[PDB]
């Protein structure tokens, strides 16, 4: 790895600089190097890893959607044949996206998840596993598509099971997991009723637990609750 | 698109 | 070159797709491949080349400024020593920026400028030469800094001389050249009075020529005139 | 920063 010679602490420091500079590819490379040092990550370090790759793959997803839309329109009847270029370039972006997802999934499997024993680390990583299999499912068309979808579901479900046993219903990791698993149900699994039921129950159980929180914890929890409500409004 | 974090 | 096997027309088509997807690094790679086919570029193709690299280097410049500011503050008295990391990462971004500038300057020198005989192509390329030497000057500190600044000035000045002989004062290339050369004077050459005089005279000479234009040409010219006025307001 | 095109 090109980061193998750089100190762990220096990689983390540079990831934070890259975040301030909005250089998310560099941020992700620095955090990959940090993970590959082999030590467990702290809460803040897990957030740097997740922010970096979320921004990288989020830009790839947005570009893939633009290209896929152009490709779909080029394939409608009455459209002039423009050659293989749109499909080729969509495939190029898709392969780079799949490469990033494979890299994140590889860090989770070697060896972040197996060393994560506390609920806040293990739920976080299993959420990330569900998310990156979900991004693979968004572009998947082959023999393995059902298995990709089921890999996302399985990771999300294990995270859910731990979070319900070990975390309060307002915990922001538990909330963000539920938000994303609900989106999985709606957009990937063709299960809009499960998506809506999960978002609603998550929102209501968090509401009833807000009274236990400090002002700062309240802000964190209500921020994600608003996203759950925003999705519910979109879907109903 | 729907919200995710 | 990795684009050597792709048809010229396919590279141009993909550059346009990359622009729609906001994938400016890919756009620039496709346009580099197109230039390297060795044929002259059309007006539209010159715009695709310039947009692609402007966006790539513009993001690098913004990141470099953020990092340089952090570095300057870390070097103020009373600041805690944080090690070599800020300087190293600023240097990494700076070297990547210089690499992009060298690549554009290399395309201009081999062989876009020497084959550009019409004013609209030659002025455009010499403007670009001035711009990429200006971006090198923004980060330059060594023995060659004065020569880098003078290379930008010389390219801008040749472009100016041709544009004044061969183009009307409302031509958008002539206007954008003057806008950028005025910024060179203000920000690079420490010549704010020359910057203001150039912007003012350019604006006034264009104003007096607007009556000759169609509605669409008027829109193009007045758009750049407004930028000249915006700079004048910033500077006075 | 000033405007350039
Ligand atoms: S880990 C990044 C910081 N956290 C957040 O921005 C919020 C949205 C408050 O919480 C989560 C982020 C990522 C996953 C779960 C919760
Ligand atoms: S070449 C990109 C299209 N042109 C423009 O956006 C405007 C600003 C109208 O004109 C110029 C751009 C670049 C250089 C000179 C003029
Ligand atoms: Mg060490
Ligand atoms: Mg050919």
């Amino acid at each position: 790895g090109a980061m193998g010679s750089m100190e762990r602490a220096s990689l983390i420091q540079k990831a934070k600089l890259a975040e301030q500079a909005e250089r998310y590819e560099d941020m992700a490379a620095f955090m990959k190097g940090a993970v590959e040092k082999g030590e467990e990550l702290s809460n803040e370090e897990r957030c740097l890893l997740s922010v970096a790759y979320k921004n990288v793959v989020g830009g790839q997803r947005a570009a893939w959607r633009v290209l896929s839309s152009i490709e779909q329109k080029s394939n409608e009847e009455g459209s002039e044949e423009k050659g293989p270029e749109v499909r080729e370039y969509r495939e190029k972006v898709e392969t780079e996206l799949q490469g990033v997802c494979d890299t994140v999934l590889g860090l989770l499997d070697s060896h972040l998840i197996k060393e994560a024993g506390d609920a806040e680390s293990r739920v976080f990583y299993l959420k990330m596993k569900g998310d990156y299999y979900r991004y693979l499912a968004e572009v998947a068309t082959g023999d393995d598509k059902k298995r990709i979808i089921d890999s996302a579901r399985s990771a999300y479900q294990e995270a859910m099971d731990i979070s319900k046993k070990e975390m309060p219903p307002t915990n922001p990791i538990r909330l963000g997991l539920a938000l994303n698993f609900s989106v999985f149900h709606y957009e990937i699994a063709n299960s809009p009723e499960e998506a809506i039921s999960l978002a609603k129950t998550t929102f209501d159980e968090a509401m009833a637990d807000l009274h236990t929180l400090s002002e700062d914890s309240y802000k964190d929890s209500t921020l994600i609750m608003q996203l759950l409500r925003d999705n519910l409004t979109l879907w109903t | 698109f729907p919200a995710t974090v």
